[PDB]
């Protein structure tokens, strides 16, 4: 059977794929304000491309 | 590149040393005089780390180990291959970490912010300086510092703990752990409350300060307030590092027995001796 | 062991914590606390 | 809250339920006693 | 400071409102049916632990206070495996563990119901669920290795004795990679709350602590917070998303921790040797060298049963 | 006696009552299940004169041992 | 007795009841499965006279 | 909330569903008792 | 003597009393169950002449 | 709060319920003493 | 019986039911896969009378 | 909310799905029983 | 002496007094129960001439 | 807020209850003494 | 001397005094109870001549070579 | 407010009498303790 | 010298004085009680010649 592969190594690479997926998600959220960037060469999005600006609705008292 | 609101803020002023000479940006990064000294110390220290890896047995990231000198060298600078290289890197680290804190102060001054962030980071520098400067100096040899290696420093932590037989019994360590655990709970709690008012279930109005105040009061039985939770988080996180610095500096310089037998004073209080 | 023989009750510890003999009883030698460490003698009334 | 005659009504069920529960518990104990007495 | 306001009629429209936010009652500290049951079950757990601790010093109330941090309610003996143990030998332990576990789950329900009643997102009960997950691995890992003896004793210093002995038994927990990750998130949680607490206090003069307003209607306090970190380290969050970084770093502490415990004794029995296999262990020069006769002489025995007799040696 | 329900909200009382009865019944069943004489799942088929008596010794079993054999 | 559903919303009671019964059934199954006599997955094929029995009264 | 006749209607299902479930459990215990009795 | 209930809210005094007595009853039963002489679940069927006593046997 | 006669009514139940409970506990001790005297 | 779907949102019920069945099915498969008798990935091809059976009563 | 006509419609599929699932499980159990009985 | 109740609210005094007395009585009973001489639950039947006594002076 | 009249009235019960408590404690001590003297 | 009660609240000093006296009384009893000479709950029935006494200076050379306990 | 001087005299008279009465019973307690087991 | 009580408030100082004396007295009693020479609760009835004395210089 597989000698070098073991369940703790499998679990750890599963976590790494999840974790890099999470960092990408968080960096998208970080770009909902202040983006796209201004630059002398024109607008810039960096990477990953940001999520859009988000509009909030407030509880109607009328 | 700049944030869509940024250009307005990029004024001169607020520097500490360099005047206008280094008062510029490089991409997103502010430079300033302590930017220059930061990159100097970062580059020198990193290349000496890579040299320590090159003369060591392997390039495996986890196994690289730049160790301090033997205790016989006392407070002298050892031969570089015998641990003097660790001593140079330690000076570079102190230069980098100090430069980073002073650079943050220039950035806060330029933005009209309070100095809270530099001083909070000072709590981490204090703990590092305790491990590699103050405790080794009080023990009388730089060789008491921890080795620079991703797992070899965990071997050092392990062996230092067992130098006192049962390090869990260290009373300052118990406090420091309690701060670390309470901080993580408080961070989960504050993070969840802000997100859950700003992201209510679909088809629900955006929440309010009053709602998070109501819920928080149900959780802890008192209302902390918006500034109070940030004071608490800063107190817990920085207090953890300060009590960490205390718990290691008392181990060796001041206490040298097992930590369990420190508790003998409690068993001998005269009301129940 | 093949089988278990109970010790006399006076040799049975009240405190089941495994490290107590090193973490506490090496340093604690108060007389009253030392007595509490084991169960006291206990005899059927007709055997007295 | 609750009115007095409405409390009287509820009390009658509480008495009845408590009695029925104590009856079942009494049979349960006497079964257990007949199986393996504790005195 | 030192110009406090005091509000006589009810704030929320010192004192507090009695009223409703829709389904949610305001005023008393909310329990509901799940909160009441949680306190009943949890109280019985606390009572069983304390009465067992107090019985272990022979009911002596002076020794109960004097020795308190050394007192334990201790798990069953190993040879019972998962079978029910004698009451004095871990039967009370499993009973306290059961009521504590129910009490925790009922408290989670109480928090989950309250979040929904206040019309709030579900973020807090899922954060608490991460902590409960780690807690439950102190049941599931003893279950997976097949003995309740491996459970954590209830007691201040005794549970720290267990924590050390667990790392010893499984060959140094520093080399468990999920323990290492859990520490990275624990430290990162302190890094983030230091940075964030200091950031908001540094802009509190400009109304930065009104974070919900700063999220819905970005002020200069938010802009300065973003620019400080962008200028310092080259990237930044937002006033909202910094709370997502916070949330995930706290949650991942106990989540990665729980996986590390579940793997221990089930998949890996010696984490240092797993570290050697996978290349984690830095080499040191040998401190001693055994001869082939010593390799047989210095192997011991695995620890067995305690002697159940008092031998005489009459000779 | 019915005026007790005017002093206490029955909606609150019933939850506390059910909770008290739940913990009490569970405590007693776990106590008996851990006893020698009444561990009915293992030994319930024994006749009354075959069941343990007087087995009150605090350490009836060895405290220290390996785990049972894994397979 | 139907007026009990005026004190307690049956929508809520039914979910709590189903949750209670789920936990109770799991507890009872798990208690039996970890016994010797009723470890039915490993030993369920034994006849009633072959099934384990706890120890008799010692010291007869 | 509920009208009394709506509570009355629910109570019928609730009693019948409870007693039905107790009947099924009674049969499961008949089967278990036949396979391996506990007294 | 009844004016004690003008001074205190009986709605609270009864809860405190019931909670106190419940805890006290639990403590006393636990203390007895932990003893040897009154370990009644294991030894309740012993007659009082052969129930345990906290004394050492004469002449060993 | 309570009126004075409303307190006087409560006191009647409270006293009688206390003495009732003490009477039940007295018989419990009579039975315990008959089973296994503690002095 | 159908009126249960007016008392509860069928969207939440079906998510609850799928969640329950997924967890329960996974638990039961792991309990069996952990057993000796039913560790089918390793021993599934054994005949019924060659599959493991747990310990019987101590007749000797 | 939902109409009672929608609930009656939905219930028909929910019952049919439950029955189909129970049937597939019953075949799965009898296959497993034939391969390796647990009683 | 009754003017003392003008200076202190008996609502406050009696709660403090009852709390003090209950705690003190419990402490005293448990101090006695854990002693050798007064461990009455195990040894209450002994009779005074054969109850334990703490050791007389080592100089004996 | 006590009146002097209420304070006088309350004090009579407080003295009486204290005397009753001391009397019971005195009998309890003499029972304990005659069973197992502590001097 | 009575003017001290103009200087301090006579209501509050009483609470401070009783609290102090209660703590001091408890402390002295528990100090005595943990001692050997005054562990009165175990040894109160001993006469004063036979109650324990703490160790004494040997009043001699502290040097005289021992002799074994008689077999 | 505060304490009026005729009230302070009344309070002082009680307070001193109570203090001395406490010391008197403590004196008898030491008389009994000394005759049971003297500490010098 | 009574002009010193125009500088410092008697209310503040008399509290601070009583506090300091009480702490100092208690520290000294416990220091003495912990010593061998003056452990007077155990050894108070020993004569002055019988009481312990710390080790002298041997000078040899
Ligand atoms: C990616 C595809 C695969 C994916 C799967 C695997 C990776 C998953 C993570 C992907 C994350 C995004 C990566 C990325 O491309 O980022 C671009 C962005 C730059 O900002 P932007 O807004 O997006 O763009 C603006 C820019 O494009 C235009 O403006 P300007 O022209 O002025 O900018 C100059 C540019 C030049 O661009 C670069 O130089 C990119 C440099 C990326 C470095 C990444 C190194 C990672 C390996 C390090 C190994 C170590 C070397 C020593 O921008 C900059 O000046 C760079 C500003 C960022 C400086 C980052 C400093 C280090 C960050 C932490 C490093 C890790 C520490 C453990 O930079 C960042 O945001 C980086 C920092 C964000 C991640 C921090 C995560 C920390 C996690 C710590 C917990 C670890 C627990 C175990
Ligand atoms: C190994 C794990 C160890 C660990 C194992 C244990 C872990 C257990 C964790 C359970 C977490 C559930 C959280 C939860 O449900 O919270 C909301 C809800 C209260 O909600 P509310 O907002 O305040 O009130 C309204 C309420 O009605 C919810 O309304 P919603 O709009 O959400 O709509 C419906 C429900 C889904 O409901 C249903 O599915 C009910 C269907 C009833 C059918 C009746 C039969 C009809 C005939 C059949 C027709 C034919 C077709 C079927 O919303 C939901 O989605 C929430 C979840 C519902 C499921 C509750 C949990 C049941 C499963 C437990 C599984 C245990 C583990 C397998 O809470 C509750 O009602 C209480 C939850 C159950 C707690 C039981 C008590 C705890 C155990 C005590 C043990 C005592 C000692 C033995
Ligand atoms: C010699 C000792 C071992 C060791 C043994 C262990 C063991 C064993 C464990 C850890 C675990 C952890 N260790 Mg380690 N650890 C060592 C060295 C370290 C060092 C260090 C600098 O050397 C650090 C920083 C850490 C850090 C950490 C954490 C990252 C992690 C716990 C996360 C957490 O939040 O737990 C705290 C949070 C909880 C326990 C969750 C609690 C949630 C519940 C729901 C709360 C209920 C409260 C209840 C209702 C209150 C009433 C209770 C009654 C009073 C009883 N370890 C060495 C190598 N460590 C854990 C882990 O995850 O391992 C992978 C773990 O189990
Ligand atoms: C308001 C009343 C006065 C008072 C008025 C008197 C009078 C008058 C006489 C004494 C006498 C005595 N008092 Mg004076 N005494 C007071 C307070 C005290 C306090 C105290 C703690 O405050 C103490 C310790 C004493 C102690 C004493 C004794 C030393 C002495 C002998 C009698 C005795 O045994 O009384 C035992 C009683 C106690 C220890 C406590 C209770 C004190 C009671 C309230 C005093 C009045 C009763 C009186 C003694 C009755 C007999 C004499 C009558 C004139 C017939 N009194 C108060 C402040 N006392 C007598 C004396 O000196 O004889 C030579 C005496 O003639
Ligand atoms: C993300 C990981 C971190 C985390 C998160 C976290 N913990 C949480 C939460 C979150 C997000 C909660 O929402 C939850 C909470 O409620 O917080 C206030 C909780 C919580 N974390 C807790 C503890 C805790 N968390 C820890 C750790 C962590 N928590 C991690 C670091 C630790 C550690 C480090 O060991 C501990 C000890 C609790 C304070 C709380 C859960 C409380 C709970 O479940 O209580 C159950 C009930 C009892 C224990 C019973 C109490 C009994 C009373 C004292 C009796 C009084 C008498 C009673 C009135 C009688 C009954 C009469 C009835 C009629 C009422
Ligand atoms: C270590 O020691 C150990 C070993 C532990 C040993 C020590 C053990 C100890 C200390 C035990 C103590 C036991 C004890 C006390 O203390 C025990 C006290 C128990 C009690 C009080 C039980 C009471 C039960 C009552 C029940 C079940 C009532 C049910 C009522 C029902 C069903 C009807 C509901 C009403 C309806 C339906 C009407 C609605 C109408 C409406 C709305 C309308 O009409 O409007
Ligand atoms: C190691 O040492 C160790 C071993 C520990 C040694 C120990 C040492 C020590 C330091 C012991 C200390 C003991 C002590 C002090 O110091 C002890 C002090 C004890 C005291 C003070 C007891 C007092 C009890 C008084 C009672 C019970 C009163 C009851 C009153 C009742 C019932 C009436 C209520 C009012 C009514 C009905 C009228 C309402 C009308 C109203 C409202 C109206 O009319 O308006
Ligand atoms: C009279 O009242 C008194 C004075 C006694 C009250 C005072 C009480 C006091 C002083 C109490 C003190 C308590 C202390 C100090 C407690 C300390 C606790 C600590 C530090 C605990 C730390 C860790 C414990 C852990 C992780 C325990 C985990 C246990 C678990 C997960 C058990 C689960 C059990 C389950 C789920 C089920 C068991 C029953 C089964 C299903 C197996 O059936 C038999
Ligand atoms: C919960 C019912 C589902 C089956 C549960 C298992 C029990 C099996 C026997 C079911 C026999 C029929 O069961 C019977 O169904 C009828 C409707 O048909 C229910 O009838 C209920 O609702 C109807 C209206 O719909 C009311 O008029 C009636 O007063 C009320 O009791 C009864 O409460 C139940 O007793
Ligand atoms: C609403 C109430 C519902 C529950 C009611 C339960 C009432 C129970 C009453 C128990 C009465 C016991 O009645 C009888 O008591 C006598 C002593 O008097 C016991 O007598 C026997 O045991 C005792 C103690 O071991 C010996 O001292 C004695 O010599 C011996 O004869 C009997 O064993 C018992 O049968
Ligand atoms: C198991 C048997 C032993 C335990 C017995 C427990 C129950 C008590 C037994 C006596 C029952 C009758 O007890 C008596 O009840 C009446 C009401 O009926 C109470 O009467 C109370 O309320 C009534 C109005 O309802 C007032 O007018 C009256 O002034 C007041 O005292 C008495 O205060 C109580 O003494
Ligand atoms: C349990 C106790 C056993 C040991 C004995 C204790 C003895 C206690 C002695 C109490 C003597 C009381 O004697 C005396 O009482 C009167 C009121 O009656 C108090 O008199 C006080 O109030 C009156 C007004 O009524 C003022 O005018 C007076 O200036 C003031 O001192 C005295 O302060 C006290 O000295
Ligand atoms: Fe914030």
């Amino acid at each position: 059977m597989m000698e070098y592969i073991d369940g703790a190594q499998i679990a750890l690479y599963a976590f790494w794929l999840f974790f890099f997926g999470l960092i990408i998600y968080l960096r998208r959220e970080d770009k909902r304000e202040g983006y796209p960037l201004e630059s002398p060469q024109g607008p810039r999005d960096g990477w990953p491309k940001g999520a859009p600006k988000k509009t909030y609705v407030h509880r109607d008292h009328g | 590149a700049m944030l869509s609101f940024e250009k307005k803020y990029r004024v001169r002023g607020g520097t500490l040393i360099g005047g206008d000479l280094f008062d510029f940006w490089f991409g997103p990064f502010y430079v300033g005089f302590f930017g220059v000294t930061t990159i100097f110390f970062v580059t020198l220290g990193t290349l000496l780390c890579v040299w320590g890896a090159a003369m060591g047995p392997t390039w495996n990231l986890w196994q690289i180990n730049i160790a301090p000198p033997d205790l016989k060298y006392g407070l002298g600078l050892a031969p570089l291959r015998e641990g003097g290289l660790w001593q140079i890197i330690t000076l570079c680290a102190l230069g980098a970490f100090g430069s980073w804190a002073l650079r943050q102060a220039e950035i806060a001054r330029k933005l009209g912010m309070g100095m809270h962030i530099p001083w909070a980071y000072g709590g981490a520098i204090l703990a590092y300086t305790t491990l590699v400067v103050i405790r080794p100096f009080l023990l009388g040899a730089w060789g008491h510092g921890f080795p620079y290696g991703i797992f070899s420093h965990l071997d050092w932590v392990s062996n230092v703990g067992y130098q006192y037989l049962h390090f869990h019994y260290n009373p300052a360590h118990m406090i420091a752990v309690t701060f670390f655990f309470t901080n993580c709970l408080a961070l989960a709690m504050h993070g969840s409350l802000i997100l859950s008012v700003t992201n209510p279930p679909k088809g629900t109005p955006t929440g309010t300060s009053e709602q998070e105040n109501v819920f928080f009061r149900d959780l802890l039985g008192y209302s902390i307030g918006a500034i109070g939770i940030h004071r608490l988080g800063l107190f817990l996180a920085v207090g953890a590092a300060v009590w960490s610095a205390i718990c290691i500096v008392i181990s060796g310089p001041f206490w040298t027995q097992g930590w369990p037998e420190w508790w003998n004073w409690w068993l001998n209080l005269p009301i129940w001796k | 062991g093949s089988s278990y023989q109970q010790a006399p009750i006076t040799n049975q510890r009240r405190m089941r914590g495994i490290m107590i003999q090193s973490t506490l009883w090496d340093m604690d030698r108060k007389r009253s606390a030392t007595r509490q460490r084991y169960y006291p003698a206990s005899t059927p009334a007709n055997q007295l | 809250g609750m009115t007095e005659e409405e409390a009287r009504r509820f009390h009658g069920y509480m008495v009845t339920g408590t009695l029925g529960y104590v009856v079942v518990a009494s049979v349960a104990h006497f079964l257990a006693w007949s199986w393996r007495p504790w005195f | 400071t030192r110009v406090q306001v005091r509000t006589v009629p009810e704030p929320g429209i010192f004192s507090y409102l009695a009223g409703k936010f829709g389904d949610a009652q305001i005023g008393p500290i909310y329990l509901g049916w799940a909160g009441v049951l949680s306190l009943i079950f949890g109280f019985i757990a606390i009572e069983i632990i304390g009465l067992n601790m107090w019985a272990s010093v022979g009911w002596d109330p002076v020794e109960f206070i004097r020795q308190l941090p050394w007192l334990a309610l201790e798990p069953p003996p190993p040879q019972y495996g998962l079978r029910v143990p004698p009451l004095n030998q871990g039967g009370w332990y499993l009973m306290a563990g059961f009521f504590l576990t129910v009490s925790i789950i009922l408290w989670w329900i109480r928090i989950y119901r309250r979040a929904r009643a206040l019309q709030m997102g579900s973020h807090l009960p899922w954060a608490f669920a991460s902590a409960i997950f780690l807690y439950s691995t102190f049941f599931f890992q003893p279950l997976l290795v097949g003995s309740w003896s491996e459970m954590v004793p209830f007691g201040i210093f005794p549970h720290l004795d267990w924590t050390s002995a667990f790392s010893i038994r499984y060959g140094n927990l520093y080399y468990n990679p999920f323990h290492a990750l859990s520490i990275a998130f624990l430290y990162g949680s302190a890094v983030l709350f230091a940075m964030h607490g200091a950031t908001i206090l540094a802009v509190a003069r400009m109304g930065g602590e009104r974070e919900i307003e700063q999220i819905t209607d970005r002020g200069t306090a938010a802009e300065r917070s973003m620019l400080f970190w962008r200028w310092c380290m080259g990237f930044n969050a937002t006033m909202e998303s910094i709370h997502r970084w916070a949330w995930w770093f706290a949650v991942l502490t106990t989540f990665t921790g729980g996986i590390g415990i579940l793997l221990t004794g089930t998949v890996v029995d010696n984490w240092y040797l797993w570290g050697v296999k996978h290349g984690l262990v830095a080499p040191y020069p040998a401190q001693n060298q055994l001869t082939p006769e010593q390799q047989d002489l210095l192997r011991g025995r695995y620890q067995g049963t305690a002697p159940d007799s008092f031998p005489s040696y009459v000779v | 006696m019915h005026r007790i329900w005017l002093m206490y909200d029955p909606r609150r009382v019933m939850v506390a009552l059910v909770g008290f009865l739940a913990v009490l019944a569970l405590v007693i069943h776990f106590v008996l299940l851990s006893s020698q004489r009444y561990s009915w799942i293992e030994n319930g088929t024994l006749g009354a004169d075959q069941a343990p008596v007087g087995a009150s010794a605090p350490a009836a079993a060895a405290e220290m041992s390996p785990l049972p054999p894994g397979r």
